[PDB]
């Protein structure tokens, strides 16, 4: 659903000052070739071979870690949400934005990414990434650069007496669609997006039901790391699996608990489903060589365990009882 | 004659692109009205139309030569003629004032029509009395001169002796995009070439000078006369007298069907057979129709105060 | 010619910025009536202004120099020009008597207009006789000048012999706080740099000096004419007979539409076309349409006492 | 629409008459174009459930045999008429 809804005059301001920030140090790039844009990591390629140098400079660098989260190892992304939680002393908020793909207003786009991107490249390649960025209007870059702005015109909405270099300084963490915020601007974001024209959706942090990021559960941030797969997102739906017919049930089940052991060997409820599902559909599976080969492959800490279970527990507001008839028929089935 | 083939043999052309990109976003808008209810200001369509180049100029990623690539924003006094800007044969953004009312309220300053000069009143800022250099008439193509050092004009003394010219293409658009304030435009223009002109040889494409407009109505003295263009393809007429606030809009074909008549009771009666029953535009009319000249007073104005 | 670009090269500008705080706190301030009911009386409007400058004064922390920075109340007979005024290169505030109406009451005190100059009868105080110096004008620049000692004039005598002068030049805004009282105007002024100016040549920006105002018509001798502009943006017209009360408000869309009639019974017909039955209105309006001049008598007038 | 019109015909798939095989990610966008060109068009998914269905040829499991047969829908309930002169 494209949308049109063009900003208030002062928020263009904010928006020049935040890609200004952005920009910082780094005023001039040079593209890459097409060989090692191939070896990084049709249609993906051409845009990719600008989008992946730019995001590695400019948005890799040391003046713009504090926000850019997107585009790190998942031991960094813990090691980040931790960091920041202990800063903000469990007081933080996130945002989920709806299709901000589908969302994004012609002005933002034009005025945010265009404006970061002509920026940072040469001007020798200015041809080429306006054609790029105006057959784009007509990938996950775009949608960081969305978070940053709004965290930016965030920040300039609370506090707009201080300079810009020091508002944009106190960015925190954001990833796509996923972000961290201080709580303190819980109501005033949501006028922020009406101004822009986006809608946002924002929870107030709770330790008794955990905190939601990247679809990741952190059990007592406060303390502990340790993160577990979303139990909101994924309980409801685990049981059915979204695979093409092609596939065989089981190499998909397979795929699917090979996955939740990579990441969530240790979580409570959800250990059991992937055990019992490598004991049923694990014989019956094909070779997992076979699905090693086949493209169909790749579409898929214990000292607080007693906490991570009570966590899981509140998360899903089952009672513990119930959590353990449920896990003694889920074993004996 | 052979002077046509004398001429198109003699080409002299050099077309430069200097990596000019098309402004494509300025092209093709959307009109917008710049005021949330009410009506705007001057002081706020200016900095819309500011805005919204300095958008268009940061996108495109080029950069602007402002004047208190070329830019200017209401600055049709500043600029003694449009030639001195053209002659740099770069591109070049106008957001000037080309009224399609012969007189009446622009955006929120009054203005009025004295000769062939526009009496500019600013709500807020000097008033303002310049012409207008004929910018939306038909055509795409318009020859201007080009800027030479006094050393290239005594070169040329000998050449231009027989009558030979530098002269400059460009090609034209305008938007118009605030409906509240329609006697604004957004010029946009775009060089072309540069040849060489005989003095005494015309032009295929019939290729104009931007010149003076002529509001005043020969035929009828005293009235200043317009006509324009309208969505639903109608040409409409905005007539009113010279350095007076009074106008009105009527069909062109209206007009002619009553300027022929003899008896202003038989142009009354016409009148009123077409369900027109406002006073103010039937007296209107049928004074245009008699050519009744009146001698209009100067009288002190008094004017508000800016709000911003 | 050469001599613009000569005395662009003589700029010799001093601007001067001698830590005056812009007073924001006057500037885009909201109207309010002063009177809780009824209406206010001179004392009160001159004591709620004088309030409103010294409060002004007193936040924005500087001092002023009240005469029987710069500060004048109702002061427009005690200051001959207000060139005087301006001489001094120094923030200027005045609460004058700039009306949108030829005559009638002006807050509680009769006013009328013989000649050019204003025949003021303040209900408490002495009835006053001046002129009125073009303050709410278009334009924001203006052109005064600058207190020199006689050495100075003496030393400037050959300097000024060619046509060399000294101007300052200064910033312009006022607000009409008052809807009870809107023939009152609350002027601000700022002070921005001194050059030297040639007599023979012209200005850019169109700088006005400040000039009594010329109110009579030479079209309609006997009367007097003015016009204003409205907050629906809406240009009235108020006319009448000099030193006289009577008094009319009318669009000036309207009375162009009248003034060129030829028959007084055709205007007639149109008044009662409008849907206007009020005979103080159409009679007036008939009378300025044939310019009927009548020697208005002076008489003896008894006013009220002041009710402090 | 960005792509070179060569590599974009480079992909044609298999076509043969009244049947063809085409990319199952401009399933809603061909009835779109068929009727820009003012033509009917009729789509099925894809299900090995129920087979795939091509020139009246059932593909029994085309991931890893080429076994094929005759179209079942069209026959089984016809078969028992004969429509001979």
């Amino acid at each position: 659903v494209a949308n049109d809804k063009k900003p208030s005059d002062r928020i263009a301001k904010i928006a020049e000052t935040f890609v200004k920030l952005m920009n910082g140090p780094f005023k001039d790039l040079d593209p890459l070739s097409i060989e090692e844009t191939i070896e990084r990591l049709l249609f993906i390629l051409k845009v990719s071979r600008y989008t992946l140098a730019y995001s590695d400079i400019v948005l890799h660098a040391e003046h713009n870690e504090h926000w850019y989260y997107p585009g790190r190892n998942p031991t960094e992304i813990a090691d980040g949400v931790c960091e920041f939680v202990s800063d903000c002393d469990a007081e933080v908020i996130e945002t989920d934005f709806s299709n901000l793909d589908g969302r994004v207003s012609s002005w933002m786009q034009r005025n945010i990414a265009q404006k970061a991107m002509v920026q940072a490249f040469r001007p020798e390649y200015r041809d080429e990434i306006i054609s790029f960025m105006d057959t784009i209007i007509n990938t996950t870059p775009h949608n960081t650069q969305y978070n940053g702005c709004v965290e930016f015109t965030a920040l300039t909405f609370e506090h707009p007496d201080a300079e810009p270099e020091d508002l944009f300084r106190l960015i925190g963490p954001k990833c796509g669609d996923d972000g961290l915020s201080r709580a303190i601007i819980q109501k005033s974001i949501n006028r922020a997006a009406k101004c822009f024209g986006l809608e946002l959706k924002v929870e107030r942090y709770n330790p008794e039901i955990g905190l939601c990021f990247l679809s990741r559960v952190f059990v007592d941030p406060l303390a502990t790391t340790t993160t577990i797969q979303d139990p909101l997102r994924t309980l409801r739906k685990l049981h059915l699996t979204t695979r093409d017919p092609t596939i065989p049930l089981a190499d998909a089940a397979c795929d699917r608990v090979e996955g939740y052991l990579c990441t969530d060997a240790l979580t409570p409820l959800i250990s059991d489903y992937c055990k019992m599902v490598l004991r049923l559909y694990g014989p019956t599976a094909s070779t997992e060589q076979v699905r090693n080969q086949r493209r169909s492959r790749n579409k898929e800490h214990p000292q607080d365990a007693h906490l991570m279970k009570q966590v899981l527990i509140k998360r899903t507001a089952i009672d513990e009882d119930q959590v353990d008839a449920l896990i003694g028929r889920f074993a004996a089935m | 004659t052979r002077a046509l083939q004398r001429a198109v043999i003699d080409k002299t052309k050099t077309p430069i692109e200097t990596r000019f990109y098309p402004l494509d976003s300025l092209r093709t808008v959307t009109p917008k009205r710049v005021a949330d209810n009410g009506h705007a200001v001057s002081g706020a369509v200016r900095d819309a139309a500011r805005r919204l180049i300095d958008e268009s100029i940061t996108a495109v990623g080029g950069s602007k030569f402002e004047v208190n690539f070329i830019v200017g924003v209401d600055v049709d006094y500043y600029v003694t003629e449009p030639d001195v800007l053209l002659e740099h044969m770069r591109p070049v953004v106008l957001h000037t004032f080309n009224p399609k009312k012969v007189s009446g309220f622009d955006a929120d300053s009054p203005f009025t029509i004295k000769n062939n000069l526009v009496e500019y009143k600013v709500s807020g800022g000097a008033a303002w009395v310049h012409p207008v250099w004929d910018w939306c008439e038909a055509g795409e193509f318009i020859a201007s001169r080009v800027r030479t050092s006094w050393k290239e004009w005594f070169l040329q003394l000998p050449l231009r002796m027989i009558g030979l010219e530098k002269v400059g293409y460009h090609k034209i658009h305008h938007c118009r995009p605030w409906t509240d304030c329609p006697d604004r435009a957004l010029v946009y223009t775009i060089p072309q070439y540069v040849i060489w002109r005989f003095n005494w040889i015309d032009t295929e494409l019939h290729v104009r000078k931007l010149k003076r407009i002529e509001y005043q109505d020969e035929t009828k003295p005293g009235w200043n006369r317009l006509e324009y263009v309208t969505d639903k393809n109608e040409l409409l007429v905005s007539i009113g007298r010279e350095g007076e606030h009074a106008q009105i809009t009527i069909e062109k074909e209206k007009l002619d069907m009553l300027s022929g008549l003899s008896a202003t009771q038989s142009v009354n009666a016409r009148l009123i057979g077409m369900g027109h029953k406002d006073p103010q535009y039937t007296s209107m009319i049928v004074q245009y129709y008699t050519g009744k000249k009146v001698v209009s007073p100067i009288s002190p104005t008094v004017y508000k105060p800016t709000m911003p």
